[PDB]
């Protein structure tokens, strides 16, 4: 009868790193290897947590590594075994139809422009994001891009970006280690306000020693923005990959399971039943199945 | 000022539309004290007085070389994936028109209970004893937060839609575009 299996585990693909935000000077952003960090400090309004470049710094460098690990479809525990064999068949049909060359075009994208970058991003006149791929440990090919021209809402084709793409994919389909290096430089302004991942004295800002952060989750959330394919109303852009897409800031579940197009009747649909999606919503179950989770019932 | 150029908040997974809109108002205002002058208003077309709501639009009141001025310069640079434009063309008529003005409250006791001890030399008991708790008045008007440059306090800006008026009368504007005398077309 072929049944969904009871516990699926789909492990992390595309795991990012804590993204680190020293600070500086523009017009020697190739002088940024011993850069002085933004440190957390308290400040007494109640008690709250702010963090400030310094008074002769007006860029931010927010740093992180990207490793992307290939096999997305095979799961990590499963019962059924028949529904194990049926999933990889499935995932393996999709990468032979098509590999992971529009997913990887727009993650290259969402690391493109500085998604990443939340809200130091917003009043930047300047972004300016390097990756470098690094093999062996010294480079392998480096990156670098305006983050402002490739917008937020569009994804356009280049040169680089499908370079880019090419390697994500690379990766992606098992057929070649690949970790990068993601820095961005960003005109904020003479000892603005940064903003760091916020910590559970009402407000606590994140630090990993004596320098503030960003969250993985976040910047593994900022990755995810390729959805497209969800029913487009209000003129919102991409939102982030998600089982019942939904966008808890709007307070908004796009992709309800009234309609069938969330992603767990769409994957019951594509695996038990045979029936075949479009290519936008099985683009988005298996950016379901990167993104990873533990899916099915009791 | 007979042009105008409306300016609404995309919907974004990122953020809500009261940081989209505070941030946006800074950098208007920083727009304004790199431009100089005061013959640049604002406004908030679907105000929301009973909520006490901006909104979702914004509106600029300005002679149309002020609009196509500010529609290129970098003060609308990183917004323009986050912002949809209109085109800078001249109001409708007939229009009422209101006053947008800067509303600032006595918000804090013990800050002018330290001037009153700064201007009389009077100690803090003598602070309390003139000032009590009860003068702390809270508006119940819609706001943006703003970050100052020139000091590094994050403060509330309570703004104020004034009263419909079949006519208008010269005047001023200040640096956040807000009303020291000046009318704006309502519509």
């Amino acid at each position: 009868i072929l049944s969904t299996a009871s516990v699926l585990a789909f492990e992390r693909k595309l795991d990012p790193s804590d993204a680190l935000m020293s600070a500086g000077a523009w017009a020697q952003r190739d002088a940024s290897q011993e850069w002085p960090a933004v440190t957390v400090r308290e400040k007494s309004v109640q008690t709250v947590d702010v963090a400030n470049l310094p008074s002769d710094a007006d860029t931010l460098k927010v740093r992180f590594t990207l490793r992307v690990l290939g096999g997305a479809g095979t799961p990590s525990a499963c019962n059924d075994a028949a529904y194990r064999d049926k999933l990889l068949q499935t995932v393996a049909t999709y990468v032979n139809d098509q590999g992971f060359a529009e997913l990887a075009r727009r993650y290259a994208h969402n690391l493109a422009n500085a998604r990443f970058l939340w809200r130091n991003r917003v009043g930047a006149e300047a972004v300016e994001v390097r990756i470098n791929h690094i093999r062996q440990g010294e480079v392998a090919r480096a990156w670098r891009f305006d983050a402002l021209a490739i917008g937020l809402r569009d994804f356009k084709a280049d040169a680089e970006l499908d370079a880019l793409a090419e390697l994500i994919a690379s990766g992606l389909s098992g057929s070649g280690h690949v970790l990068l290096e993601v820095v961005a430089f960003a005109r904020i302004g003479d000892g603005q306000e940064v903003f760091p991942s916020q910590e559970l004295k009402s407000k606590t800002l994140y630090s990993v020693r004596d320098a503030a952060a960003i969250h993985s989750q976040k910047i593994g959330n900022a990755l995810r923005t390729i959805d497209t394919w969800y029913p487009d109303e209000d003129g919102l852009g991409p939102i982030a990959v998600e089982p019942y897409g939904s966008v808890t800031s709007q307070g908004k579940a796009y992709r309800q399971p009234k309609q069938k197009l969330d992603f767990y009747t769409l994957l019951d649909n594509w695996v038990l039943r045979d029936e075949a999606p479009a290519v936008e919503q099985q683009h988005y179950v298996i950016a379901n199945l990167i993104r990873g989770g533990v899916f099915g019932e009791a | 000022m007979d042009h105008y150029l409306d300016i609404r908040l995309r919907p974004d997974p990122e953020f809500p539309p009261a940081q989209l809109m505070s941030v946006l108002f800074g950098k208007l205002h920083q727009a304004l004290v790199a431009q100089g002058g005061d013959r640049i208003g604002v406004s908030f077309p679907d105000l929301d007085e009973s909520r006490s709501r901006l909104g979702e639009r914004l509106r600029i009141h300005a002679s149309a070389d002020d609009l196509r001025a500010l529609l290129a310069r970098p003060w609308l640079e990183g917004l323009r994936d986050h912002l949809q434009f209109g085109e800078p063309a001249v109001v409708p008529h007939p229009t009422p028109y209101r006053q947008v003005s800067r509303v600032q409250a006595k918000s804090n006791p013990e800050r002018l209970r330290r001037r009153l001890m700064r201007r009389h030399d009077l100690s803090e008991e003598e602070a309390r004893k003139r000032i009590p708790d009860t003068v702390a008045r809270a508006l119940d008007l819609p706001f943006v937060t703003l970050r100052s440059q020139s000091t590094g306090q994050h403060f509330r800006l309570f703004i104020r839609h004034g009263p419909l008026q079949v006519t208008a009368e010269e005047g001023g504007f200040t640096c956040y575009g807000l009303s020291k005398g000046g009318f704006v077309p309502w519509f």
